RNA sequence: GCCCUGCAGCAGGGGCCAAGGGUGGGGGUGUUCACCCAUUAAAGGGGAACGUGAGCUGGGUUUAGACCGUCGUGAGACAGGU
RNA sequence: AGCCGAGGGAACUCGGCAAAUUGGCCCCGUAACUUCGGGAGAAGGGGUGCCUGCGGGUGUGUAACCCGCAGGUCGCAGUGAC
RNA sequence: GAGCCUGGGCUCCGUGAGGGGGGAGAAGUCGUAACAAGGUAGCCGUAGGGGAACCUACGGCUCGAUC
RNA sequence: AGUGGCGAAGGCGCCCGGCUGGAACGGGUCCGACGGUGAGGGACGAAGGCCAGGGGAGCGAACCGGAUUAGAUACCCGGGUAG
RNA sequence: AUUCCGGUUGAUCCUGCCGGAGGCCACUGCUAUGGGGGUCCGACUAAGCCAUGCGAGUCAUGGGGCGCGCGCGCGCACCGGCGGACGGCUCAGUAACACGUCGGUAACCUACCCUCGGGAGGGGGAUAACCCCGGGAAACUGGGGCUAAUCCCCCAUAGGCCUGAGGUACUGGAAGGUCCUCAGGCCGAAAGGGGCAUGCCCGCCCGAGGAUGGGCCGGCGGCCGAUUAGGUAGUUGGUGGGGUAACGGCCCACCAAGCCGAAGAUCGGUACGGGCCAUGAGAGUGGGAGCCCGGAGAUGGACACUGAGACACGGGUCCAGGCCCUACGGGGCGCAGCAGGCGCGAAACCUCCGCAAUGCGGGCAACCGCGACGGGGGGACCCCCAGUGCCGUGGCAGCCACGGCUUUUCCGGAGUGUAAAAAGCUCCGGGAAUAAGGGCUGGGCAAGGCCGGUGGCAGCCGCCGCGGUAAUACCGGCGGCCCGAGUGGUGGCCGCUAUUAUUGGGCCUAAAGCGUCCGUAGCCGGGCCCGUAAGUCCCUGGCGAAAUCCCACGGCUCAACCGUGGGGCUUGCUGG
């Protein structure tokens, strides 16, 4: 799914762990409905500005759902304005 | 409904990381000089195909049965795995060795036209032999066993020279 | 306009849904109410579904009578008792089954005259 | 939603009795009405460029029926679309070439080539005996066509009888009737072009039809139609099988 | 119709002459008043026995009937409500 | 003390005061809620005259009373006034 | 027989002053009902009572210990 | 008075008399497969609670007091309404 | 391969769920050398919206005119005939005799085609083109004069239909169905046209049959819901009629009270059906877009003309809805046909060449046309076969160097191929030259106890769990493992799962025996004899399209693919 974002935000990883999750609020263009997104990687955070536009996939879990230590968040960010995440976070390419 | 499409003719391995299997087909592939797993799955599954219809002939009632079973050790009587005395149970004591003797590549290292099996395979692909008159470039072509005493090197071809300089260091090996 | 071409009920009392549109082979025509004429007779010919001809009678005159073997040619006075409808006899409409008044008596109608174009009957005793 | 007939025929959609590649191209001739049915027909253009090989492509094969060289039990056809069946003869005089077509055991058509002297004769199953005006008795035949009798000779035509005849002027010969010893050829059904000798036949109830009973070569007994069973001989064959 | 201005124009603010003409329609409330709405050049205010019941109305103004609350032993009361 | 009133339709008034609207019979159809008895004629919709002919119930009955159908025809309007 | 108008019957959806429960959450308070005879043995059903875990009565179970 | 007995279960204990339901044993008695289970459906069904009419000794939810207790809306004690 | 591995405890055996490990389909990250074959590429979201141009014509052997040429020919529009109802696209609606299979119509229609048997007589008329005037912005359209036919009309005769009375020739399992005779009536043919030549070819009308293509009927079979229980009023049937091509409440008048349902009616939800497909050892579970058969639709919804056939996919009329031209008086169009653009959305190609092959229509034919079809172009659609070097020596433990060989692929050419090209194939010249990545590396699970960095922050993580200053688990370097022109990520179906259990599970304490009894339907039912043959078993006849599945042989270098044969599939139906 297609989305823009609105609002950059940290979620707590459950115990025992400690933690701040970097995460981000999108808005879906299919319905307008709001969900939460993580974005993977060590500055990912960085690399996302609001009002860009963001693609949205699953994060991989039992019964196709959360996953591991991050609490209530169903989804993961794969895209930024037509370009990887993996490559934004390594160095490759550039944010247009 | 839906309209069948082409399948692949070979099949995978049900797991992939166990350590017994993954010794057996290095040693294959590294002795038959194979470039992939595919080659050695597919003759593997020639052989599980070979097999599978032996255990569904034996002890079958009928014309049709016969016909088949007749029709099973021809094929591999004129393939070269089976002479002709032989009857169905001896389908099942066959191994993937034979398959892979059965090979160009193989035959054509072991009458000692090439010094090894991969010389063996780039003269096939370059275009070096022939079988039965007719040039084959396919290093899985499965020689049948009335095309084995054809097979020498293509008539326009250095090494149908008595003294090319290649052809004199393969023929010192033998 | 006449279909003519299926119920839209079940036996059981269910409703069917018309998955199609109307054909035009399934239509009908409205009806010719024949009628005893006063001067003249009047046909009308229609075309039919295979280029085939009808022949409706409209306004009637003349009938044929028939008594055992023969035949008589006579005209046509007032219907009596048309068993189909009430009304048919007091709008004088001919019918099969209508029983008519002729200068020869009374008669027995056989035939259709909205198909054949034609009234033939039987003499009654 | 069709609004009316048919005129296109695709070529996986063929009947099973033509001798016909049926995935090389996407169309094949549609047969138009006449003589015999699509079951049991095939139009000329297959025949002179397929089952014989005068012609290699449709043009060529169009040129040769139209130039007038192509007979049909006798009769000159220049439309590729003519239906050719069962006990027809195909003759080609420039080459002086004569063939029966009959239909195989697996129940394809086959041409089965004969003299000049049996491709003047043609076998007619009688399928039905009308009255019409004048008092007079028509025969319909097997394949379709219709012949004239009179009431004095009525008797001696009945429903499965065959009749010989020479067949550009059509003048009958040498009847022959369905009884116990009779020679008969199978058209249709599994045991399609097997031969032999009526042994019995038996009649059912409430629109079911009747079978017969046969006797082969070799003493096999076998079953088929009475409707199927083309008698060819009292006891041997009057024509070449 | 004129004067001054922290009066560029369009406007504003403050003052002088001037009472000839205009100053309206609606919503809740018994209301005068006040509040609100849409228009309007603006929708000024006062006096005449708080102009006008031998002109109309009678919604309000606790006569006689009745209910609630509160006060009072009680009969009863309330510049309280209905 | 009574009759009519173009275009608007409660802007009147404390307040629709007063006036208007509906209206008889037959057929169809009928909400919430309910002490299951009702609500209910809920609401809402169609039809209705004259003449010509056919039929039914009870009846001994072209005696008498009651119940249906079809067709033709006139009018702005047929419980045409009451 | 479209379409317009009108009175109808289900369904889905979108909002509402104020009210009601549930679920998660390094970490706010009041007590300590349950596990030992857990400091009055525990629990079922019904009814009444109480800031809250809870208490009492009638009838039942042992999934209850000691002499 | 029981590790006892009867009853489909719930549940049933002073004596005597009357009316009635079921089971076991014994049986060269009668009928001659009439049987098993049972959706839906019905009948019975501790205590407590409700309606109407009576009755009310003892016990005793609620409630009212006295002690204990850091506090006691509990356990203990003395009374007592429904039941 | 008829399979197991990790996870609840301080340790143990169980129950039970989560996760791993395999396959197919769709989107996507990184990366990419070649040839071949195939039924792949806006189905999921919008059966949403547009511009330009194409997709359906043909006949001088039907007729008149005009022009260009030389009484012969070539062309232009016109009248006339046949076709335009096929092909192609899409799956909105539909739980239904829509579909599948077996049967039936003795209750029906059918232009083009085949066979047989018979016919072509006598008379009339008009009008398009053309000429003289025009109207209107266009779309379109008026008047006057003239003229042909296979255009149109009339008369007759053949012929067709209805009814009544007789006879008994035919078929069939079964007849007033066909045939013969009589009678009373209604409707009512035809182009003796064209070509050749001194009889033949192409056509016209009537009749009998067949074929082809359809209409109608029946028996059997195929989803979910009871937090949907009563439904139906021309409704069920009868008598008599109308209408239809034809049977029929299809419609009408009259008479009755029937029809469906707890073995699930009615209502609602969802959906085109099948042949087939995916998966699995199988039993089974799930899907049904692309190829074939059938059905339905053409902005939504209705109604008609012409024709053998339409209520019409490139035609007509109206209402709603939208868009466009306009001199403002009025006119025109719906892209679920091909290519192209927009939008919607995670998500889908050239405004290309040709009628040479297969077929369709027209034509005596010769031939014409066809966005069907064929051919190429673009695209990590599916499948097959290959490449990114080989040999020997020295040195290490795959690499550097030395010396050689080859040319599938690369570059450049000549022929063949092709409708024309292109690719492919044969040959020639040069030259190791031109061509590896993705994921992982604590355990499940193959592979490092090696370096630098960071420091319960930053980060990893299908599950178990790491990280808190000595990190085999984060980031990176170096090594190594798996697969390999591919390899990873997300979502769906199957399997894993004996976690739906017929094969084949469980209910004292783990989830689970109604509080107890009586009994309705249904399911299960003791022993012997006689009969029957419905279930059941064997044998034989007629059906269950092709494609798709298995086997062998043969043709493309083998293979994939195609062909020839033998079996199977269609869950079954029916005569004996």
């Amino acid at each position: 799914a297609r989305g823009i974002v609105l609002e950059k935000i940290a979620v707590e990883a459950k115990q025992p762990n400690s933690a701040m999750r970097k995460a981000v609020r999108v808005q879906l263009i299919k319905n307008g409905k709001v969900v939460t997104a993580f974005t993977p990687g060590d500055g990912a955070i960085n690399h996302i500005d609001e009002h860009d536009e963001v693609i949205i996939e699953g994060i991989g879990g039992p019964k196709g759902g959360s996953m591991g230590d991050i609490p209530g968040i169903r989804y993961k960010v794969v895209k930024v304005n037509r370009v990887s995440l993996k490559e934004l976070v390594k160095g490759r390419k550039e944010k247009p | 409904g839906d309209p069948k499409r082409q399948r692949k003719k070979y099949e995978t391995p049900s797991h992939p990381w166990i350590k017994e299997r993954l010794d057996r087909e290095r040693v294959l592939k590294r002795n038959y000089a194979l470039k992939n797993k595919k080659e050695l799955w597919r003759h593997e599954t020639q052989l599980k195909e070979f097999r599978r219809r032996a255990r569904r002939l034996l002890a079958a009632r009928g014309k049709q049965a016969e016909i088949e079973r007749q029709q099973l050790l021809q094929r591999l009587y004129r393939l070269g795995l089976l002479p002709a005395d032989a009857v169905l149970d001896d389908v099942l004591s066959l191994t993937v060795e034979d398959v892979l003797e059965r090979r160009l590549q193989t035959i054509v290292y072991r009458k000692g036209l090439a010094r090894t099996m991969k010389q063996a395979r780039q003269l096939i692909v370059h275009g070096h032999i022939e079988v039965n008159g007719q040039v084959i470039r396919s290093p899985g072509y499965l020689v049948l066993r009335e095309e084995e005493d054809t097979i020498t090197y293509a008539k326009g071809s250095p090494f149908a020279k008595e003294g090319h300089p290649e052809r004199m260091v393969i023929e010192q090996a033998k | 306009a006449i279909w003519q071409g299926r119920s839209l009920k079940k036996p059981s009392g269910g409703r069917i849904i018309l998955a199609r549109k109307k054909r035009k082979r399934e239509l009908g025509r409205e009806p010719a109410n024949t009628k005893v004429g006063e001067d003249r007779e009047k046909r009308k010919i229609i075309r039919t579904y295979g280029g085939n001809r009808k022949v409706r009678l409209v306004e009637a005159l003349y009938a044929n009578v028939f008594e055992g073997g023969k035949g008589k040619k006579v005209k046509i006075l007032n219907v009596v008792e048309n068993p189909a409808n009430r009304q048919y006899a007091r709008r004088n409409i001919i019918t099969k089954g209508a029983i008519i008044e002729t200068e020869i008596g009374k008669a027995i109608v056989t035939s259709r005259p909205g198909q054949d174009g034609v009234v033939n009957a039987v003499l009654i005793k | 939603a069709r609004k009316g007939p048919k005129r296109h025929l695709k070529r996986l959609a063929a009947p099973t009795s033509w001798y016909i590649h049926r995935k090389a191209y996407k169309w094949a001739v549609r047969p138009s009405p006449g003589p015999h049915s699509m079951k049991t027909s095939i139009p000329l253009i297959y025949i002179v460029r397929d089952y014989l090989g005068y012609a290699k492509t449709a043009r060529e094969a169009r040129k040769i029926l139209n130039e007038g060289k192509i007979l049909v039990d006798g009769r000159v056809r220049k439309d590729y679309k003519f239906p050719v069946g069962i006990m027809d003869v195909v003759s080609i005089p420039e080459t002086g070439e004569h063939y029966r077509v009959l239909p195989n055991r697996i129940g394809k058509l086959i041409l089965h080539p004969i003299s000049e002297e049996e491709a003047k004769l043609k076998p007619f199953r009688i399928n039905n005996k009308r009255m019409v005006k004048g008092a007079k008795v028509q025969l319909n035949l097997h394949d379709g066509s219709n012949h004239l009798v009179s009431l004095a000779e009525k008797d001696a035509y009945k429903t499965s009888y065959t009749v010989i005849m020479q067949v550009p002027e059509r003048q009958i010969v040498k009847v022959l009737p369905f009884e116990v010893g009779a020679y008969v050829f199978v058209t249709q059904g599994k045991n399609v072009a097997r031969k032999g000798k009526i042994v019995e036949v038996r009649q059912f109830p409430m629109g079911w039809p009747d079978v017969v009973t046969i006797e082969d070569e070799n003493g096999e007994l076998f079953d088929t139609l009475k409707e199927y069973a083309f008698v060819i001989g009292k006891d041997k064959p009057e024509i070449s099988l």
